[PDB]
């Protein structure tokens, strides 16, 4: 098990996907030109999980950029690192998808898929043994939403035996472009559950509060929300990354963390937070903390079926092991008794502007908060309508909005009953 | 002189036979080359040692061993390591995706698609052999490739190899280093599968060896190099009899013979003593009354278990170093007006001994200290059976709740292999309260 | 306490200790 | 906060030993089937200590021996006596016992039977399991067939005055994870409220001393004392008024003897003290005395309950000595010892 491409589609997920790839080559000694002037032989181990080597040892990202109009590629192009990306991977229409769940899905979308599928088939071709793909896309616009989850259903159809993994920005009143982002959310939610293995809800709802209420940011911007996400995303891919013991590639991880098809939605945390000097308790204690979540709900109200702790950095294996015992043994009520040793914790000896670092990857009932709160935005307007001709002007009906609004109430109801189990 | 060829499934049976071919080197003075300078019969021969050794008309001894796993990164560091030269390339076989932790993955999906080369590398050591006594399976009951492709290789060397003795080296999973929540499962389909084709095996439960670690040489956070020096010296002490002149467990049958009058309660319990801290600038050397009793210590076995709550149908006391039968006579007499040792009342209550006069090696730079004598108790007793109702506990959990049985259906596994494997394990752990409890 | 079966060898030796007396499927049915 | 598990609903003793460590407000009740327990308050049958001490970061506890059935049922404790070299054949404590199935002693017991017809000695048994007594032997023979044990009847019990009434002693013991034996200052007279009648063994509320048979057939119960409860201040008055010595002379050197030799004999059998787990029990040991003063070991006890006024004092001293040694928060006990050389 060895490649990973990695999709990102629209505003949202070209943005973060940019500062995913600008963490992760710093990480590994990758300069924006490709060339390594790095100092471990661990930064190279496991570098073509992610990186294609090419002509006079550079380092080209598998990496596929995707949005139906050109703006945010632009200003990826013009970015830090925009010149290490393949050119032949940027891949654009000139429309936009108007933050239309049916333009990126059914009508604008449908035009630029194919071309899309051309450069995937391509990365996937040149693949030793292809693992899987990664996406970086939002809910609740047009292209990451329609069109992500368009790309996901035509990927599964060529590759029905490799594993789809997502990053997906979850939709905020606190952080809002448009009315029609809970109707958005709801239509991705209901093809997400059906054909990804594995994804990690970013919440812009907990990005907000920890910048405003934890980081004291009076007026947060996407760039702050976005440190969050791409130090959250350097966290979660460590075990992939890096050598390692635990969740060392997709399937794996899948594995230990996804006991039920469905129930593959994961709250990811990080400790410390960031906009001089953290202990193994202090680390474990926080990284475990409702405000250190990326997704607003309460791990309180539920109980963990599953948990991954990434530690980095140099710090005492024999201390890790221990408070982990401790956090498990002092709060087994949250942790369900029907999945034994439920709680799996990884080490890497190389940190990310930090001496150490602890990312937790959670598969909680409590995340039906998160979904009952788009149900109930959906719900205010649907009972009246509201905003659905620009849905219908695509060529959608009404029973569309009506079979994603019950399959996701039958997700909450999902995570309801092994929360009572 | 008889054949063994050993063979090493997936990342710990690997890693395992990695350490135990090291220490084999060392034990019979063979270099990293091959050459051993002490073997005057040149490009042949049928001495003790040939039992797991063949030999080049250039000198080269070349252990019989297939090392097999279904992805390449852990073969790869035998390939480029200190004993590369040791082994031919065709015994070294890899795949490129490894079963994820999943039985059916390696036992179905991948298993049928590696399963006819593994047969014929297997099949050109066989070749070589004048009279193969069988085969040595060192693999992890957790992993999806020890778990799924062995139970399939054993299946298949029972039909290849029909008259061969088979024995199995497993490794029991502990959380402390596990890399799955479902090795539960992966343990009792395994278990299941393989019952029938094993004759003799010996379960390492990982959670005891990791505890003498911390606690006998003072490693904080024992690594799978800690672990499996350790391993090492107590397989080695079990081989020993194959590799040397003796007469005691001389070939494969004899471990049957000796150790397991039942064919279904075939899973010795082992205990090792003594493990002295190399780094320990100050030690008393121990006696063989220590030694000896040091093996009726839950602390020094390779499953922690309590055998004062079972029956003993075998005992043999393997020593190695300076003990002669006088003060091994003497140390029995001793501990057996002191412990509860209760055989069955169909077995004669003694000990099978063996002796070898070679002290222990030990690996240059490693953790364990040199000493003067040791000794590896192998006991069949019904306290082996406590790790069986762990494990089968922790399915029962799992299953009610069919957490993760979905993963095993996608692989084309029926859900009924899992509720059959269970049947079994329930079947085995009646099998042993049958000849251990009384009424 | 009887001691049997005493072997010896320049190598070591072996013995055996009383205390007291007592009281598949085919390479067909594999591809299916 | 250390945690415990609860997994025998019936037992008055943890019930208030559960409400002890709860009050303490350093000790959280975790579900019955939850693993991550520092104390088990286990179940009283197939209890799996197979699954204990496996818990990585947990020191864990449970509030019985295995092994300790040996001394708690009755074919064992006589098995156990007979063929322990430390207890031996000739032991003087305990009364002359026969295991006897529906392996077997019949024969055994039939010969001895006739040496007291032979020399015309008090020959009366009692058959009991875990009740008739006869001086005959086949019709006890016939009662076991419609797993027993015949033991010697004590023909010459002490008896209280007023009342000439019978009566069993009940001491309370209980074995840290040390093998430390603690004995309970306070024991407890179950009392007969009928007098004793040695021609009449057909009537059995004169003959059996339990709190049960007392409170139903007897029409006396509580004439004498609250229950059918002396404790020991009372029978100590009692032996120095009446028979000029102590209950510490008379009868509790001998109690302290036999408990001491029952735990000693199993210690080898049932220590905890180099296990992966560990072990505290309370057991109920209960006395006959004779008219000589002379003590007998009738049974062992390995899930008593304890008197109502003694449940408080006892529970308290279980949290000090058994739990709080091993998990110590933020003496009622002689401590059974003796290290005499020879
Ligand atoms: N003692 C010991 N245990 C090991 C070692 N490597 C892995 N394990 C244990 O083996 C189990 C995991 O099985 P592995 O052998 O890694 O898995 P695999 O057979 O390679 O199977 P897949 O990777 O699933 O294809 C866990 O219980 C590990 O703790 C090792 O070198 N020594
Ligand atoms: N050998 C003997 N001689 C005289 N009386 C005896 C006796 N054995 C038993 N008893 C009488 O029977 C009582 C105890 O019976 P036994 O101990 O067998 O029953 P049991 O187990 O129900 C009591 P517990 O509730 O303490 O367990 C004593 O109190 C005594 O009165
Ligand atoms: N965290 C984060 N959220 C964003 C960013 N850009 C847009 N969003 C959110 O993404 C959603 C809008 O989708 P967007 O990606 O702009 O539309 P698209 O280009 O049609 O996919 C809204 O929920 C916004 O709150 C960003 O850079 N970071
Ligand atoms: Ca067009
Ligand atoms: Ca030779
Ligand atoms: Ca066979
Ligand atoms: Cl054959
Ligand atoms: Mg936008
Ligand atoms: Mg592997
Ligand atoms: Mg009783």
């Amino acid at each position: 098990m060895r490649e990973i491409v990695h999709i990102q589609a629209g505003q949202c997920g070209n943005q973060i996907g940019a500062k995913f790839w600008e963490v992760i080559s710093d990480e590994h000694g990758i300069d924006p030109t490709g060339s390594y002037h790095g100092d471990s032989d661990l930064q190279l181990e496991r570098i073509n999980v992610y990186y294609n080597e090419a002509a006079g040892n550079k380092y080209v990202p598998r990496a596929i950029l995707v949005d139906l109009e050109p703006g945010t590629m632009d200003s990826v192009r013009s970015g830090p690192f925009g010149q290490i990306f393949r050119p032949d991977n940027f891949v654009f229409g000139q429309s936009g998808a108007g933050n239309n769940w049916a333009k990126g899905h059914y009508t604008e979308g449908a035009e630029l898929v194919d071309s899309v599928l051309d450069v995937v088939r391509k990365e996937s071709e040149s693949c030793d043994c292809l693992q899987g793909f990664q996406l970086t896309h939002s809910l609740g616009g047009g292209t990451g939403s329609g069109m992500g989850t368009l790309l996901i259903s035509k990927i599964r159809e060529e590759y029905p035996d490799r594993i789809m993994n997502t990053f997906s920005v979850v939709p905020s009143p606190k952080v809002s472009d448009t009315v029609v982002e809970p109707y958005n959310a709801t239509l991705s939610v209901h093809q997400l559950v059906e054909n990804t293995d594995e994804t990690y809800c970013i919440d812009n709802e907990a990005l907000y509060d920890i910048c405003f209420r934890t980081l004291k940011l009076t007026t947060p911007t996407y760039g702050d929300l976005n440190h969050l996400v791409s130090a959250t995303m350097s966290g979660v891919t460590t075990c992939l990354r890096f050598p390692g013991q635990l969740n060392a590639d997709l399937r794996k991880l899948a594995v230990n963390m996804v006991p039920f098809p469905r129930l593959h939605f994961f709250m990811p945390g990080f400790a410390p937070l960031t906009s001089r000097a953290l202990t193994v308790p202090e680390l474990t204690q926080q990284m475990f903390d409702a405000k250190n979540m990326m997704a607003a709900c309460d791990p309180r109200h539920g109980r963990y079926l599953t948990v991954a702790a990434v530690f980095r950095g140099r710090m005492s294996m024999k201390e890790v092991d221990e408070q982990m015992l401790n956090v498990q043994n002092k709060n087994s009520s949250y942790f369900v008794e029907w999945i034994p040793n439920n709680v799996k914790t990884a080490v890497c000896d190389i940190p990310p502007g930090l001496k150490m670092s602890a990312t937790f990857i959670g598969n909680s009932t409590a995340i039906q908060e998160l979904f009952k709160r788009i149900s109930e935005q959906f719900t205010a307007m649907f009972r009246r309508k509201a905003f659905l001709h620009w849905y219908t002007g695509e060529g959608m009906d009404e029973m569309e909005f009506t079979e994603a609004e019950s399959n996701m109430n039958d997700l909450v109801s999902e995570y309801q009953q092994y929360q009572d189990a | 002189m008889r054949e063994c060829i050993s063979i090493h499934v997936g990342q710990a049976g690997v890693q395992i036979g990695n350490a135990c071919w090291e220490l084999y080197c060392l034990e019979h003075g063979i270099q990293p080359d091959g050459q051993m300078p002490s073997d005057k019969t040149i490009g042949g021969g049928d001495d003790s040692f040939n039992t797991f050794f063949s030999e080049t008309g250039a000198g080269k001894h070349v252990p019989r061993a297939v090392f097999v796993d279904l992805e390449p990164t852990v073969i790869d560091e035998v390939r480029t390591g200190t004993y590369r030269q040791l082994f031919h390339p065709e015994q070294l076989i890899t795949g490129k995706e490894d079963a994820a932790n999943n039985y059916a993955r390696g036992h179905y999906t991948i298993g049928k698609e590696i399963i006819d080369l593994v047969l014929d590398r297997i099949r050109k050591l066989a070749d070589q052999c004048t009279g193969l006594q069988g085969f040595l399976v060192f693999h992890s009951f957790g992993g999806g490739t020890g778990s799924g492709f062995t139970s399939l290789l054993m299946e298949r060397l029972s039909v290849d190899y029909g008259k061969k003795s088979k024995l199995e080296f497993s490794i029991y999973p502990a959380p402390q280093v596990s890399t799955a929540v479902v090795e539960p499962y992966n343990s009792i389909l395994t278990t299941h599968t393989t019952l029938e084709h094993s004759d003799c095996a010996f379960m390492v439960d990982n959670e005891a060896i990791y505890d003498i670690c911390r606690r006998n040489l003072d490693i904080e956070r024992p690594t799978y190099t800690n672990l499996n020096r350790l391993i090492s010296q107590i397989v080695s002490s079990i081989t020993a009899s194959l590799r040397f002149d003796g007469a005691l467990n001389v070939d494969l049958t004899e471990f049957q013979t000796n150790l397991v009058p039942y064919p279904r309660i075939h899973f010795p319990l082992a205990t090792y003593a003594p493990v002295i801290s190399a780094e320990k600038a100050y030690h008393e050397q121990l006696s063989v009354a220590e030694i000896t009793n040091a093996c009726f210590e839950p602390a020094n076995q390779m499953v922690k278990c309590d055998p004062r709550h079972g029956k003993y149908m075998a005992c043999c006391l393997l020593y190695r170093g300076d003990v002669v039968p006088k003060d091994v006579n003497a140390a029995i007499a001793t501990i057996k007006t002191k412990r509860s040792i209760q055989f069955v009342d169909w077995c004669p209550t003694g000990f099978k001994v063996g002796i070898n006069y070679q002290p222990p090696t030990v690996v240059p730079g490693g953790d364990l200290a040199k000493v003067q004598r040791a000794v590896c108790m192998l006991s069949n007793t019904t306290a082996i059976a406590e790790a069986w109702a762990r494990l089968d506990h922790k399915f029962d959990l799992m299953y009610a709740k069919r957490a993760f049985v979905h993963w095993y259906v996608g692989e084309g596994m029926e859900e009924g292999e899992f509720s059959e494997a269970r049947e079994d394990m329930a079947a085995l752990e009646k099998d042993y309260e049958e000849v251990g409890v009384d009424s | 306490m009887e001691v049997i079966e005493l072997n010896k060898c320049t190598s070591g030796q072996s013995f055996e200790v009383i205390l007291k007396p007592p009281s598949d499927p085919s390479l067909e049915e594999i591809q299916k | 906060m250390y945690t415990f598990v609860v997994r025998d609903e019936n037992s008055s003793v943890y019930a208030e030993v559960s409400r002890l460590l709860l009050a303490t407000g350093q000790w959280k009740r975790l579900r019955k089937d939850n693993p991550r327990f520092n104390l088990m308050l286990g179940e009283r049958n197939r209890l799996p200590f197979g699954r204990l001490g496996h818990e990585p970061g947990l020191v864990q506890l449970v509030n019985y021996y295995r092994g300790a059935d040996k001394l708690c049922r009755k074919a064992s404790l006589v098995k156990l006596i007979k063929t322990s070299p430390e207890l031996s054949e000739s032991c003087t404590w305990f009364p002359e016992s026969y295991v006897i199935y529906p392996t077997d002693e019949r024969e055994v017991f039939l010969a001895a039977y006739n040496r007291r017809r032979e020399g015309r000695e008090g020959n009366v048994w009692i058959a009991k399991s875990s009740i008739l007594i006869s001086s005959e032997a086949s019709e006890l023979l016939d009662f076991i067939d419609e797993v027993h044990v015949i033991q010697k009847y004590l023909e010459k019990p002490l008896l209280l005055e007023p009342g000439h009434r019978k009566f069993d002693i009940r001491s309370w013991v209980l074995v840290d994870h040390l093998y430390n034996i603690y004995l309970y200052r306070e024991g407890v007279l179950r009392t007969s409220s009928e007098p004793y009648n040695s021609a009449n063994f057909q009537d059995k509320t004169c003959h059996l001393t339990n709190h049960c048979i007392q409170k139903e057939y007897s029409k006396n119960y509580g004439r004498y004392e609250e229950g059918n409860e002396m404790f020991f201040e009372e029978f100590n008055q009692y032996l120095m008024d009446a028979l000029n010595t102590t209950l510490e002379n008379s009868i509790l050197l001998q109690i302290k003897h036999i408990i001491r030799s029952c735990l000693m004999c199993i210690e080898p059998a049932i220590s905890t003290k180099h296990l992966h787990y560990q072990s505290f029990q309370l057991f109920g040991f209960d006395f006959m005395v004779d008219e000589e003063l002379k003590v007998w070991l009738i049974e062992v006890n390995g899930a008593p309950a304890c008197a109502q006024k003694l449940y408080a004092e006892l529970c308290q001293g279980i949290v000090d000595v058994a739990i709080s040694s091993v998990f110590p928060l933020a003496s009622i006990f002689i401590k059974l010892h003796h290290h005499h050389h020879h």
